[PDB]
């Protein structure tokens, strides 16, 4: 049983 | 894109061979697979990034290198029991995650070099009954009794290569499916208009690019050395 | 240290309604104290909270594969992590320690508070009932509420306003999912 | 100063089922090497970002140098330093203030209060099962040299000549590098942790303390056992 | 409404500090130590049933740093407003003359997430067997923190919880005694 | 970890629609859909770990909870022929450890509007000892089978070069004296309207 994380998105430049 | 050099490889039992894989797509993840005739893809080794190495299903007898983010070569050692396979290299996208495959490399390994033979290329002229009935001429080129299955067939008309009406087999078929070191055979068809064949001026040639032995390989047998040669058979227009 | 401070917060909230039946994913982008950009599974797309969150929502809504991943995250991320921790988070049961004692040293005929100290329990769902010689007393119930210790334990102080006559028996009934029968601790005046 | 390893303290290569190539690449021909450099950026309170361009292969533009505490990061924050040590690419994450990158632990010595005219040679004594095997010299152009720099140079020779780390495993069961300085001594485990996977960042983490030793008084010995 | 699982992530400048943490109904499941790169669970029991790749958490903090730089320039360098913390001192179980207990210092409703908490005994600081929790998230986007102290209940000793924050003009002290 | 593709073999007509299924034993983070051409080149069709995607005539759908993936091919073209692969990256062990399935063998039959079955005796080569028979212009419904005699070699189907339309053709050859075009395709189910010239 592994915990899954959510990837952070880069903001608009 | 992804490149795999060379297209066809041949080495004898005991010898070590390095298979090249290069990509300019700037991908970090690189993969190595092997495909057996009629089977699926089996993972050998994979690299997620430069200096990273991960195991697969059929890992034993193989070794990989990753010094740069562009190249990832696969080395086949004498430890591998069955090295004769169609090796495929892949590269996964960093943003799209799409796995992209290269052209592939056909490797053949045998214990005895006497099993190596060049192809027996022959062109068979179309029947007079076909020209009178269907009003079309079908030329058949046959490359028989060759080992390994490394052949590149191409039709040539008046010195120029043609692809229109060319029906060539995708893979060479075994003459004897029971034998392991069996000789291969390849078939091809060239269909052209009736009047074109009736023109003697038109010259037809069937080119077969065979990949066999090199200058480094030692040959003792009385017969000609089966090296990387071009075996051709010619056809002439008749009425 | 007089230099200013700047904070960036990112929260991925997985809301579970009636076990697993309804799952809601809430992505929150917070600058300092004000929330700028957010994603809701009920909405299906990124919606700007403030004026600063407006270019981020437009940039993320343009790519169909970013939205598809966030939409599928209710199963691949929310429902996945729920089952992983189910044995120690949802199904966590700790028996509470019930103690009944008077607040201050006071004799008979005069008022005093009966402290029913309930500590070290999980989950927070608890029912504390007061009894005066078998009969339920609903008036004069002073509760400190539910206090979270932080170490996966809860504590509550339920106090009853009473005037002890002579030999009155005061019982504190504690109902918790960890126990099949309610825990009862009696105190004699 | 530090006690010698216990009968079961040392990591066994037989217990490791992964690939020894991930360990070999750290002590191969490639390493981060820079003379007189200052930190351009800072990712976290315990690390420093240096702009070192890879000229040998061209795999990195910026190098992340991590430390055990905040005090070590603030010490080499502005001062012009010399960077040396083994670098990793997998699980290496950081962002520079407004592309190809690499990460490493410690291995920093001040440029002003160091440097030598002649290359100082340090003798290495390699032992196979407690018995003498071979001896070689390690050269350096500095007085105060990091433990990482000497560990890398010693392993690089043993990989090239005696073949310490191969592709699949190692010809030696256990191994440890010993650094002796007059009365004080310390050691690092050479073999990877037991399992089917090797973590480059977790292993290289032992250099976060940034331990420095004087070249004039340093003595180095290697102890390894056969299968 | 019934059960909420929160993936709390933050980054503070110019301190250059980050935090990756998983929440369950206010209670922390685990947090990733940025320095040693390991998954440190709230309770030892949790690590036996589940696992998490700690190295991956740093990749999220890497984007969190770049995103803060974008938001700072866009807001024209607007700083955070210092919120004073709410300090409460409680006990793990009802006090007994011989039985040991733990003193809980609840630091609630505060921002930025940087606080100096010191346990005081008769005016002198105590560090013997001290245990603390990492910065917990809040629905109002503020922070929560817990500080524990194992002590022997005695009628001669007094306790104080020193709390230092920018939201306070002077350091706050919360008293407890028998 | 375990990938099973259904059907193992599929025979379609030109302009026909059919769905290809891929079933996996564990939860996947990344999924890939491939098309290996008769030469061996794997063409990446879709990256579909979840949702629905469209790429020309082809369409793909994946359900992570249900643990399966579908691949719809509308209006079948002759070039679509080959082997279709389904690569999956399991969450149980390792990231990007793509495991390929058994594969779906597709044979798109090109519709022959004007069929004219005939077995011709090709003019023998002056350098070759082999006698060659040619079975051409036959409809896609008739199947070519291998000879019972081990010395007789029959090629089932050839692949048209990537550059004009083609008709169905089969080549048979043998070194033996007993070989003749009338008995060359005896094991194969040849149509009754086949032309045999004297």
């Amino acid at each position: 049983p592994k915990y899954v994380k959510q990837n952070t998105l880069k903001l608009a430049t | 894109g992804i490149t795999q050099s060379p297209k066809y490889l041949f080495r004898k039992e005991g010898q070590n061979v390095t298979l090249s894989c290069e990509q300019n797509l700037n991908h970090d993840a690189m993969y190595w697979y092997r495909q057996d005739p009629g089977q699926g893809l089996r993972l050998i080794y994979y690299s997620q990034i430069v200096n990273d190495f991960q195991k697969g299903d059929i890992a034993e007898g193989y070794s990989v290198s990753r010094e740069k983010k562009e190249s990832f070569p696969l080395t086949v050692t004498s430890a591998q029991k069955n090295p004769t396979a169609f090796y495929l290299c892949a590269s996964s996208s960093r943003s799209s995650y799409e796995q992209y495959f290269g052209p592939g490399t056909r490797l053949t390994v045998t214990e005895d070099l006497k099993n190596v033979f060049p192809p027996e290329v022959a062109v068979f002229e179309p029947s007079e009954a076909e020209i009178s009935h269907t009003q079309k001429a079908t030329l058949v080129c046959l490359a028989t009794g060759f080992y390994p299955d490394h052949v590149e067939l191409s039709w040539w008309v008046n010195g120029k290569e043609v692809h229109s009406g060319v029906c060539t087999d995708p893979q060479p078929l075994k003459e004897q499916p029971a034998l392991n070191d069996s000789r291969y055979a390849l078939s091809s068809r060239l269909r052209v208009s009736a009047t074109f064949w009736q023109d003697p001026r038109n010259h037809f040639r069937c080119q077969v690019q065979f990949y066999g032995l090199s200058e480094n390989d030692e040959w003792t047998q009385d017969r000609a050395k089966p090296v990387t040669q071009i075996v051709s058979a010619e056809a002439w227009g008749r009425a | 240290d007089t230099r200013p401070r700047f904070l960036w917060q990112l929260k991925f909230e997985c809301h579970f309604f009636n076990g697993t039946e309804r799952v809601r994913l809430l992505e929150r982008c917070i600058y300092n104290q004000e929330e700028s950009v957010r994603f809701d599974s009920d909405v299906g797309e990124y919606r700007a909270v403030t004026e600063l969150g407006r270019p981020d929502a437009e940039y993320w809504n343009s790519q169909k594969d970013l939205l598809e991943q966030r939409r599928a995250a209710v199963d691949t991320y929310c429902r996945h992590n729920y089952g992983v921790g189910e044995s120690f988070t949802v199904q966590r049961r700790v028996e509470p320690k019930v103690t009944v004692y008077p607040s201050k040293t006071q004799p008979l005929q005069h008022h005093n508070l009966l402290v029913c100290s309930v500590s070290g329990f999980y989950p927070g769902s608890i029912e504390v009932r007061w009894f005066r010689n078998g009969q339920e007393e609903k008036a004069g119930v002073v509760s400190t509420g539910l206090i979270q210790n932080g170490d996966w334990t809860f504590q509550t102080l339920v106090m009853l306003e009473t005037v002890p006559r002579s030999g009155e028996v005061y019982t504190c009934q504690v109902e918790h999912p960890s126990v099949t029968s309610p825990l009862t601790v009696e105190w004699r005046a | 100063s530090q006690p010698d390893p216990k009968p079961d303290e040392l990591h066994k290569s037989s217990k490791f089922t992964g690939l020894m190539e991930n360990m070999k690449v750290l002590y191969d021909d490639n390493h981060v090497s820079a003379i007189n450099v200052k930190s351009i950026d800072q990712f976290l309170y315990f690390d420093l970002i240096y702009s070192i361009k890879d000229t040998k292969l061209g795999n990195y533009d910026n190098v992340r140098v991590e430390f055990k505490n905040k005090d070590l990061a603030d010490k080499y924050k502005d001062k012009y330093v010399d960077v040396f040590g083994a670098n990793y690419y997998y699980q290496c994450y950081f962002s520079k203030k407004t592309k190809r990158k690499t990460c490493m632990y410690g291995g920093v010595t001040e440029h002003n209060g160091n440097q030598l005219d002649k290359y100082r040679s340090i003798t290495v004594r390699v032992f196979e099962d407690g018995k003498n095997l071979l001896s070689f010299d390690v050269q350096t152009n500095k007085k105060k040299v990091t433990a990482q720099e000497l560990d890398y140079l010693t392993r690089h020779y043993l990989v090239k000549n005696k073949k310490l780390y191969e592709f699949n495993n190692s010809p030696y069961e256990t191994g440890y590098i010993k650094f002796i300085e007059n009365e004080n001594s310390f050691w690092y485990d050479m073999m990877p942790a037991p399992g089917d996977k090797f973590d480059q960042s977790k292993y290289l983490m032992m250099y976060n303390d940034n331990k420095m030793v004087d070249s004039k008084d340093v003595k180095i010995e290697v102890y390894l056992t056969t299968k | 409404e019934e059960h909420v699982i929160i993936q709390a992530e933050f980054y503070l400048n110019p301190d250059q500090s980050g935090e990756f943490m998983f929440d369950f109904d206010g209670d922390e499941i685990f947090h990733v130590d940025m320095a040693k790169k390991e998954t440190v669970w709230r309770l030892e029991e949790f690590g036996r049933f589940a696992s998490f790749e700690a190295q991956g958490a740093l990749a999220n903090i890497a984007v969190d740093k770049a995103n803060l730089e974008i938001m700072t320039k866009r807001s024209n360098y607007t700083p955070i407003t210092n919120v004073p913390p709410e300090v409460t001192v409680l006990t793990n179980s009802p006090v007994e003359l011989r039985e040991p207990n733990v003193l809980i210092c609840f630091i609630d409703k505060f921002t930025p997430p940087v606080v100096n908490v010191t346990w005081l005994r008769n005016g002198k600081p105590v560090t013997t067997g001290v245990s603390e929790t990492v910065f917990l998230p809040r629905e109002d986007h503020l922070f929560r923190k817990f500080h524990y102290l194992p002590f022997l209940p005695s009628t001669e000793d007094v306790y104080d919880c020193r709390v230092e924050h920018w939201g306070l003009d002077e350091p706050l002290l919360k008293h407890w005694e028998f | 970890i375990q990938v099973e593709q259904s059907p193992p073999d599929l025979i379609l007509q030109e302009g026909a629609n059919s769905t290809l299924r891929c079933n996996f034993s564990d939860s996947v983070n990344n999924l890939q859909w491939f098309h290996q051409n008769p030469w061996g080149q794997l063409i990446n069709l879709f990256y579909i770990p979840s949702g629905t995607k469209q790429n020309g005539r082809l369409s793909a759908t994946t359900v992570a909870t249900e643990r399966y993936s579908l691949l719809y091919i509308s209006s079948s073209q002759t070039t679509d022929s080959g082997v279709y692969f389904c690569a999956v990256d399991s969450a149980t062990s390792g990231t990007y450890k793509y495991i390929f399935g058994t594969g779906t063998r597709l044979k798109v039959l090109a519709n022959i509007q004007n069929p004219d079955p005939a077995v011709y005796q090709l003019r023998d080569s002056k350098s070759s000892d082999k006698s060659v028979c040619l079975f051409t212009d036959f409809d896609s419904q008739t199947n070519v089978s291998q000879s019972k005699d081990s010395d007789v070699y029959i090629t089932d189907k050839c692949v048209l070069d990537m550059r004009d339309f083609k008709s169905n053709s089969a080549v048979a050859w043998s070194n033996k004296s007993d070989f003749a075009c009338a008995n060359a395709f005896n094991n194969s189910i040849i149509p009754e309207d086949t032309f045999f010239p004297s």
